[PDB]
């Protein structure tokens, strides 16, 4: 074996190459011929099935990642002058693991497992251009044109210093073009945050990807990353050969995996009580526990989370639909919206949390920025693609920030002319924004938009416009005391995993009642406006209410009663914002 | 900060955590080291080199009869209260009030047993002096003008005055002047008791436990009560909600009371001592033993109570509505209500708070209210 | 003193190809494309890949494997068959420009690999620089022993000598330069990118910089889409290094009997077809639009829009627009944006943008600072990307003043002439424009006239050709109606369209009628001016009154309908079908 | 902390040492009937038994059980015959590990060889065979008193200290090599 380690090339060849032929989910054979028909010459590999098939192999494997990977290229090649022994390929097969140890809390890694092939899921912050990184460097001398080169002199490249030909002093220099070059990205990525404990210090790795897998990931994506763990020194200055005692570590990426759920008991449990009638009840009202008399808010929040279904209009020319949700919560300061949105924010995943000030810290846009690589940094929208942005004090926003709000209300995307490139940076979120009235408390009788001062197009593109005021009732007062008091002196995992379900799974579809009842309550709300009337955009609110409603049923298709409750809820905003 | 005498400074020691030792340790935690002091060397009569601490063991930290007779006093707290700056003459109820902040809360369960109060008025008025006195009374106390925050040097990760704290006092002093990046910050201290900084976009969170004394002064020279409030002020008036308490001070020139002050200030050039009191002011030692056993105590709150509590808070709601001006009335004023009143239920030493403790506090809230006048 | 057998055979067998090849006609092409480079402006030979290819495969491969060790060569081999061929000045450059190379790779296909080698791309410029001599060849001498250096080579960076031209003297640190002595070549670095097609959704394109030299400096402009021939090389930057294709030679990104030839025989039955239908003009207005009720004009405009007239220009150097500009002014909802977006999503070399856009370029072109360099660059808007394209714009009513001043510049000579900072040049803007606004206040008041309900400068609204007032009927027809399409399309995921004509179908069909230049029969020329008679002798009240330039969209939109259906001469019935729509498009005022 | 220096711990002349150990401890002479006995491990006993701590070897043994050897020896002697005594050194230790308290210590040897080869005239000899094997007869004129000369030596630096230990002066009429500073 070589020395150190228990890894014989043959026999771990011969291993591996039995379990490619050899394995219980065949498919690697399939693979194979799909390698072999396409011609992209990398087999990827879920490392649990070496696990499975042979747990020794699997561990020395992970032991000795950058050894045995070469034996399982030789076992594969040589399948491949097996299996299909003619062809044409520009290189021969690679194989990319992945999917071997989920030890991913990287805030968690300790120096044992150098040089161990390793995969954690994390969201790629990010990323550079391909470094042109040399490997043999042509020289040519300043007399005579000597024509020499120097091949890969670990990292540095080593100055001929004396010539060949004339044999003069230092005359040969290097020429560019002619020297040898390979990609190597690096890219930046953040520990998956949801995944960690405590949160209390989101951990960033560096990563590379060394002529293979290059740009083919770009920033924001949560995936896992598999690759060799390295570390390695650096030069006290880059004069002297000095290197202090710690090491930077990075990753060399092998294989990034773009990303069942929980166990049989928890889908038994959830769909249990899915099947209680007040379970819409009980769900808004077990949401937030420390609110007090507030249902309709909770329902349409509630509804925003479970959202509506994905709809692929692709087919139609339309353009992507706005199957997400927004809410805006309007009312008097001291009225628990901010309480609201840091428990939706805690509670809910892949989630972000802003003001609409400019002084919030993480910023709800994208922007370059110069270390000096001017390099994109994302924005909270963008980063919650997938999941909830909960705004707080979206009234006090700049101007360009609202027409940044609406075009992502517009399109669920962002665009950024970055330096004179244009990227169309994606953003599905539900927007959970949070505004107060104007002076000190909302004078009553002035619309929204007197009281709050922001476009009317921008306003209108929110389905919801929740209004609440703190009631002059003292008897409301003296009610809520007692249960402030109360509180002095169902948990939130079941609802997480009861929404995470309904989003996996369950996919409302319509049916031809809940299309006729919508269709009446349109009309009638059209008649209503006939004498602020009904508009289509109200239709697509109440479309996506009844898609969001049946998914808290988990009918799995849009019922008539989703449509009754989402035209109840969508009167009851109006109510709440009727002014006439 | 016990350590350090009131004419020194805080001096710092290197220590490197190596192997099991590490990830034991957060800036602002109270710990305990023990390893060996040793030289490093990263030439004049022998070779000068930097020391440090090789870390080995790492462990995070958390009277007398007449005392108790004392302590047994209905005065004691009023008392107590007057050996808070006592040559600062008058102010008396704010002197109240910064004890109730120095023993602070509770936080039964959780609740935000944190005390912050604000201090706003004319420059001139003992504001300054009276945080200074609260630091040195302090057990654990931080002092600032407006660094406050945490940040990543270069790749550190540095603490600022805000964490160091940690369930101490962060005096600010210069309040109004602050950036108004700090006062988005020392918002989600008192909303959450954690500062979220991100220097390279990375949101580390650190728990910032701590009760804020604020002190700052209208713009344009002395308070104006024909301008209202935050017309001579320019925070956030939501920011002023979020405080426990708020009181202002204004230079009433009362010629009388303006009299008495001087002879104050007179006796004190003529003795460097304050004039003598009805108790005479307690030594900063004995009153922060007390404080101790202040903290020793988490009374409770009988529902009983909540009855009594309850009719008072809709009361003075009631009062709100009442008033043309919005007086921050709202849940917040309820909860920082139930602060005070269990954290009178401690200085009493009573794991019961009392009608007696709860009315105290709603007259601290008045005069608070009526200090906006 | 070491010499390059390779590059030395190649160029040998490269000045063979020259002097012996030929054309189809026996004589030597490149003897003649050398005569003509003799001028003065003149210095790239233009030489077909394939033809040394044929002249020598291995030649072809050599230089492809080896482009750029061997290009330098051919540029010697060039200047010694065009100096001896003629009368040459002896002291300018000469370049061979290399073309109709089959290898198109992708900008996603650059690799390290990719590095000095010959190669062909195509992408969309972004931005493009000023031109820059730039020292290739350093003339330096050493401060000590005087001794002139000499062919000192650059690599693209200010590289002195290694040492002293003497031996003995060890200077090593004082290399003056001649400036005059050293050689100099032009560069001009312009930015591109992936083009739409070859982008993947939803993923951000690729951007690179080339370098431009020799009659190349000045081949394309800011914010075009062209084809670049050269190779991939490697520049040191603050052992670093980064990488910038050289483009040699650049061309534009890629008649009717040539498209139809092209054209797949099924293709062509199905283009042949849809000339041939009758009533193609509904029928296609609701497979374009199938989420969609109503506002059959609007379909009807925009897809006039899509086939635009016929451009035409004078005797005098004036160009009198083929084109056409529409606007759609409506209430919110009303699907302008929606319209938009069918319009965006179905046809190519259409971008779809808002007019509150911020960015730099703001929609137009722009002279701006280099955040790096710190020089100005001409950045191309968005408008200069839709050059021969569309532009559906939202937010029209929402425009910037400079941005609307600027898009009146374009529209009134479909042009762009920017100058700024000293910079100055000008770019052609022939875009189709498709406005989308709202009323002010929301909603369009129609006892007021459009110009009272909008916020659009009279100019701007005298040059669009149309308009499209879209007000929010309190009608419940029409809103059931709207309410069944939308619940059919939400409900039926798919297959709710009905599109009686394909997308790519219609694409081709465009592409094919494209090619048609429609004629104006003397018929069309009475009738058209019979026509404008009658809208002369309606004289409103008209929300907007009428002058020529309604004879101007009146006769681009006769000519579009003689391209609707291919057929390459105007008709009455083309006429008075234009007359139809913008006498509808006329709204007066219900006062 | 820098205040103290950890020690560094861890054709082909080593497989030339162990051409030598196997040739001394593994070559066998006699035959069946005699006994196929190691004539240089059974001597190297005897004599480290003894206090000989010296060994007679036949170069055309050497030859015999390897020409390699034997030429590397003509070739270049001095390297050759080194890492011989080396393999002889360590042979014998191995041959007579237990020895007896103190003799444990182990003393090095002189490996004394001889050739049946015939000589070669010194009339005949030239600069070529300088650093070669010669061979020659003779009769001896002259003899020196019997004297100490120094192949391990030590030496410190008279000022800074510095002390150079375990210096090995070649064997031969060389003189001494002191150190510049
Ligand atoms: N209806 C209610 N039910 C329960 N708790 C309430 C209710 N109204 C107010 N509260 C309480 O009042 C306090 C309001 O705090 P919070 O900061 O969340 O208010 P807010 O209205 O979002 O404030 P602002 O708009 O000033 O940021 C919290 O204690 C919240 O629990
Ligand atoms: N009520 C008071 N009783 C006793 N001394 C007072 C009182 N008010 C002010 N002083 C005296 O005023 C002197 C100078 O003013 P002081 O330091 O109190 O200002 P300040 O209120 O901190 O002002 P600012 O916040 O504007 O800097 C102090 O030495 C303090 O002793
Ligand atoms: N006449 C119509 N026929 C069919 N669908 C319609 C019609 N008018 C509106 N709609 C529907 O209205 C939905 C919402 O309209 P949309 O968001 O496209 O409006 P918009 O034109 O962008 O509005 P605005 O720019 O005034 O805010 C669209 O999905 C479209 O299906
Ligand atoms: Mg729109
Ligand atoms: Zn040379
Ligand atoms: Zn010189």
């Amino acid at each position: 074996v070589i020395w150190g380690t228990d890894v014989n090339v043959a026999a771990c060849k011969e291993n591996f190459q039995r379990f490619l032929q050899r394995f219980i989910d065949p498919l690697y054979m399939q693979r194979l011929g799909e390698i072999n028909v396409i011609g992209e010459p990398f087999l990827n590999v879920n490392c649990e099935h070496i696990k499975s098939f042979d747990k020794n192999l699997y561990r020395q494997l992970i032991s000795y990642p950058q050894e045995v990977i070469p034996t399982f290229d030789m076992a594969v090649n040589e399948i491949f002058f097996d299996r299909y022994p003619d062809s044409i390929l520009e290189h021969q097969i690679q194989v990319r693991p992945f999917n071997a140890l989920k030890t991913k809390n990287m805030r968690n890694l300790n120096p044992e497992d150098i040089d161990q092939l390793i995969t954690i899921s994390g969201m790629v912050i990010r990323t550079s251009q391909l470094i042109p990184e040399m490997q043999e460097a042509f020289f040519q001398c300043q007399v005579c044109a000597h024509t020499t080169r120097v091949e890969m002199d670990r990292g540095r490249i080593a100055e001929p210093s004396v010539c060949g030909r004339c044999h003069t002093t230092h005359s040969m220099a290097l020429i560019h073009n002619r020297s040898l070059f390979s990609d190597k990205q690096m890219i930046k990525l953040q520990e998956s945050p949801e995944d960690m404990p405590a949160g209390q210090t989101p951990h960033t790795v560096i990563l590379f990807a060394h002529n293979d897998l290059v740009d083919k990931v770009q920033p924001g994506d949560r995936v896992n990353v598999t690759g060799i763990y390295r570390a390695v020194p650096i030069r006290v200055n880059p004069r002297v050969s000095n290197v202090k005692s710690v090491y930077k570590t990075h990753i060399d990426v092998i294989h990034y995996r773009k990303t069942k759920l929980f166990s049989e008991k928890r889908v038994e449990l959830l769909k249990e009580l899915s099947r209680k009638p007040d379970i819409y009840e009980r769900l808004a009202s077990a949401l937030a526990p420390s609110i007090y008399e507030h249902e309709d808010i909770k329902k349409g929040i509630l509804l925003q989370l479970f959202g509506g279904t994905r709809k692929d209009f692709s087919h139609t020319g339309r353009g992507k639909f706005r199957a997400e949700i927004n809410i805006l919560l309007c009312g008097d300061p001291g009225t628990s919206k901010s309480q609201l949105l840091q428990y939706v924010y805690n509670l809910v995943p892949r989630g972000q949390y802003t003001s609409g000030k400019g002084s919030s810290a993480v910023g709800l846009t994208a922007y370059v920025m110069k270390d000096r690589q001017l390099v994109l940094q994302t924005g909270a929208l963008v980063l919650s693609d997938n999941g909830i942005c909960c705004i707080d004090e979206f009234d006090k926003m700049n101007e360009s920030t609202r027409s940044v709000l609406h075009e992502v209300m517009e399109q669920q995307t962002l665009s950024i002319a970055k330096a004179g490139i244009i990227c169309q940076l994606n953003a599905r979120t539900s927007v959970l924004a949070a505004a107060n009235p104007i002076e000190s408390q909302w004078n009553p009788k002035k619309t929204t938009i007197e009281n709050i001062q922001l476009p009317h197009t921008l306003l209108s593109r929110f389905d919801l416009i929740f209004l609440m005021l703190d009631p002059q009732d003292e008897a409301y007062d003296r009610r809520l005391a007692h249960h402030l008091v109360a509180l002095y002196y169902l948990d939130m995992a079941v609802l997480k995993d009861y929404i995470a379900y309904a989003h996996s799974t369950i996919m409302p579809r319509l049916s031809e009642e809940a299309s006729q009842a919508l269709i009446e309550a349109y009309v009638d709300m059209r008649k209503i406006g006939s004498s602020v009337s009904a508009y289509p955009r109200q239709l697509e609110s109440l479309i996506r209410l009844a898609e969001a409603h049946a998914k808290v049923r988990l009918s799995n298709k849009v019922e008539a009663i989703d449509v009754e409750e989402a035209k109840r809820l969508h009167r009851e905003a109006l109510k709440q914002s009727a002014t006439d | 900060s016990d350590q350090v005498p009131v004419g020194n400074i805080p001096r710092s020691i290197t220590v490197l955590v190596e192997g099991e030792n590490t990830r034991i340790a957060q800036p602002g935690d109270h710990v305990s080291v023990t390893g060996i002091f040793l030289p490093i060397l990263r030439v004049v009569q022998g070779l000068l080199s930097e020391t440090y601490l090789e870390a080995h063991r790492i462990v995070k930290m958390n009277l007398t009869r007449e005392e108790l007779r004392q302590i047994a006093e209905e005065d004691f707290y009023e008392k107590l209260a007057a050996s808070i700056a006592p040559e600062i003459y008058g102010h008396e109820d704010v002197k109240k009030a910064l004890l109730l902040l120095l023993v602070g809360g509770v936080d039964q369960s959780k609740i935000r047993g944190n005390i912050n109060i604000c201090l706003m008025g004319d420059p001139g008025v003992a504001k300054s002096q009276l945080l200074s006195y609260i630091d040195r009374l302090a057990p654990r106390s931080q002092y600032t003008t407006g660094g406050l925050t945490a940040a990543v040097l270069r790749l550190t990760l540095e603490g600022g005055a805000l964490v160091l704290a940690d369930q101490g006092v962060c005096c600010i002093d210069e309040f109004d002047k602050m950036a108004e990046a700090d006062r988005t910050a020392i918002h989600e201290v008192m909303e959450q008791q954690t500062i979220s900084i991100a220097k390279a976009g990375i949101l580390t969170t650190l728990n910032a436990r701590c009760s804020i004394l604020a002190a700052a002064n209208p713009a344009y020279g002395r308070y104006n009560p024909r301008r209202s409030l935050e017309q001579n002020i320019q925070l956030p008036a939501a920011l002023l909600s979020r405080f426990d308490l708020l009181w202002l001070i204004q230079d009433r020139p009362d010629r009388d009371n303006d009299l008495r002050l001087a002879q104050h200030i007179t006796y004190v050039h003529q003795h460097s001592r304050q004039p003598p009191s009805q108790f005479e002011p307690l030594d900063m030692k004995l009153m922060r033993r007390y404080i101790a056993m202040c903290r020793e105590k988490q009374p409770m709150v009988p529902e009983s109570l909540a009855d009594y509590i309850t009719a008072a808070y809709v009361e003075m709601r009631r009062e709100a509505w009442a008033s043309k001006d919005a007086t921050y009335t709202s849940a917040r004023t309820l909860l920082a209500i139930l602060r005070l009143s269990t954290a009178l239920a401690r200085l009493r030493m009573v794991d019961v708070v009392e009608k007696e403790d709860v009315n105290e506090a709603i007259r601290l809230m008045e005069m608070s209210k009526d200090s906006l006048l | 003193e070491v010499r390059d057998e390779v590059a030395e055979k190649c160029q040998k067998l490269f000045l063979d190809f020259l002097e012996e090849f030929q054309s189809s006609d026996g004589e030597i092409k490149y003897l003649q494309l050398a005569e003509e480079l003799i001028r003065p402006e003149r210095n790239t030979l233009v030489v077909s890949f394939v033809d040394l290819e044929q002249f020598n495969q291995q030649l072809s491969t050599t230089i492809q494997e080896e482009f750029y060790r061997v290009y330098p060569y051919l540029c010697r081999a060039l200047k010694t068959f065009v100096k001896d061929r003629k009368e040459i000045p002896l002291a300018k450059d000469f370049y061979v420009a290399f073309q109709d190379l089959p290898t198109r790779h992708k900008i996603r296909e650059l690799t390290s690999s990719r590095i000095g080698l010959l190669t062909r791309i195509s992408g969309q410029v972004v931005r493009t620089h000023p031109v820059h001599p730039e020292l290739v060849s350093g003339t330096f001498l050493c401060l000590d022993c005087q001794t002139v250096i000499r062919d000192v080579e650059q690599q693209f960076k200010y590289t002195q000598p290694n040492i002293c031209r003497n031996p003995v003297c060890a200077n090593r640190r004082r290399f003056l330069l001649d400036t005059n002595k050293s050689r100099f070549v032009d560069f001009q670095k312009v930015r591109i990118q992936e083009t739409q097609a070859e982008l993947p959704r939803g993923s951000i394109p690729r951007s690179l910089e080339v370098i431009l030299r020799a009659e190349a400096v000045e081949s394309a402009q800011a914010g075009d889409k062209c084809d670049f021939t050269g190779t991939l090389i490697v520049v040191p930057d603050v052992l670093s290094y980064r990488l910038v294709f050289l483009a040699c030679c650049v061309a534009p990104t890629n008649t009717a009997e040539s498209i139809k030839n092209q054209m797949t025989v099924k293709e062509w039955e199905k283009v042949f077809e849809m000339s041939q239908d009758k009533n193609l003009y509904h029928n296609l207005c609701t497979s374009l639009f199938p989420t969609i009720h109503g506002n059959d004009e609007v379909k009807r405009g925009v897809l006039l829009m899509l086939f635009g007239g016929v451009p035409k220009t004078t005797g005098e150097g004036t160009s009198l627009r083929g084109d056409i500009n529409v606007c759609i002014v409506g209430d919110p909802s009303t699907a302008k944006s929606q319209f938009l977006k069918h319009v965006e999503e179905f046809s190519p070399r259409a971008v779809y943008t808002s007019g509150k856009a911020s960015s730099a370029a703001g929609l137009t072109a722009a002279v701006v600072r280099d955040e790096e360099s710190h020089e100005f660059v001409i950045e191309a808007g968005a408008l200069m990307l839709a050059d021969n394209g569309v532009c559906c714009i939202d937010e029209f009513d929402k425009m910037d003043v400079r941005d609307q001043v600027a898009i009146h510049e374009a529209m009134e000579q479909q042009t762009i002439s920017i100058t700024k900072a000293g910079v100055k040049a000008t770019l052609n803007a022939r875009t189709s424009i498709l406005a989308a606004a709202n009323p002010i206040s929301g909603h369009y008041d129609r006892s007021k006239s459009l110009k009272q309900n909008i916020n659009l400068s009279a100019p701007i609204m005298s040059r669009f050709d149309l308009f499209f007032i879209l007000v929010d009927e309190c009608n419940e027809v029409t809103d059931y109606a709207i309410a069944r399409r939308i619940v059919d399309l939400h409900s039926r995921i798919e297959e709710s369209i009905d599109r009686v004509y394909s997308l790519d179908d219609i694409r081709r069909y465009l592409l094919f009628a494209r090619q048609f230049k429609p004629k104006i029969s003397k018929e069309s020329e009475d009738f058209i001016v019979e026509q404008y008679k009658h809208l002369r002798q309606r004289d409103g009240k008209s929300s907007w009154r009428i002058t020529v330039r309604q004879l101007e969209s009146m006769i681009r939109l006769s000519e579009a309908m003689a391209r609707m259906h291919c057929c390459d001469e105007v008709q009455p019935k083309h006429v008075k079908e234009a007359f139809r729509l913008l006498n509808k498009s006329i709204i007066r005022v219900e006062t | 902390s820098g205040f103290d220096d950890p020690g560094i711990f861890y054709a082909r002349k080593s497989q030339l040492q162990r051409r030598f150990k196997e040739f001394l401890r593994q070559y066998r002479v006699g035959t069946d009937r005699t006994g196929f006995t190691f004539k240089y491990r059974d001597e190297l006993k005897r004599h480290y038994n003894l206090g000989e701590y010296w060994i007679e070897v036949e170069m055309e043994d050497l030859a015999s059980f390897d020409e390699d050897l034997a030429d590397y020896l003509y070739k270049q002697p001095a390297e050759h015959l080194q890492l011989l005594e080396e393999a002889a050194k360590e042979v014998a230790d191995e041959v007579t590990r237990p020895r007896p308290s103190g003799e444990e210590v182990l003393q090095d040897i002189q490996v004394m060889l001889k050739s049946d080869a015939s000589p070669s005239s010194i009339r005949s000899l030239k600069s070529d065979m300088m650093s070669h094997l010669v061979k020659i007869p003779g009769i001896i004129i002259a003899a020196s008193a019997v004297r100490a000369k120094a192949t391990r030596i030590s030496i410190q630096c008279r000022s800074c200290r510095n002390t150079l230990t375990n210096i090995a002066m070649r064997p031969g009429l060389e003189g001494y090599a002191l150190p510049r500073k």
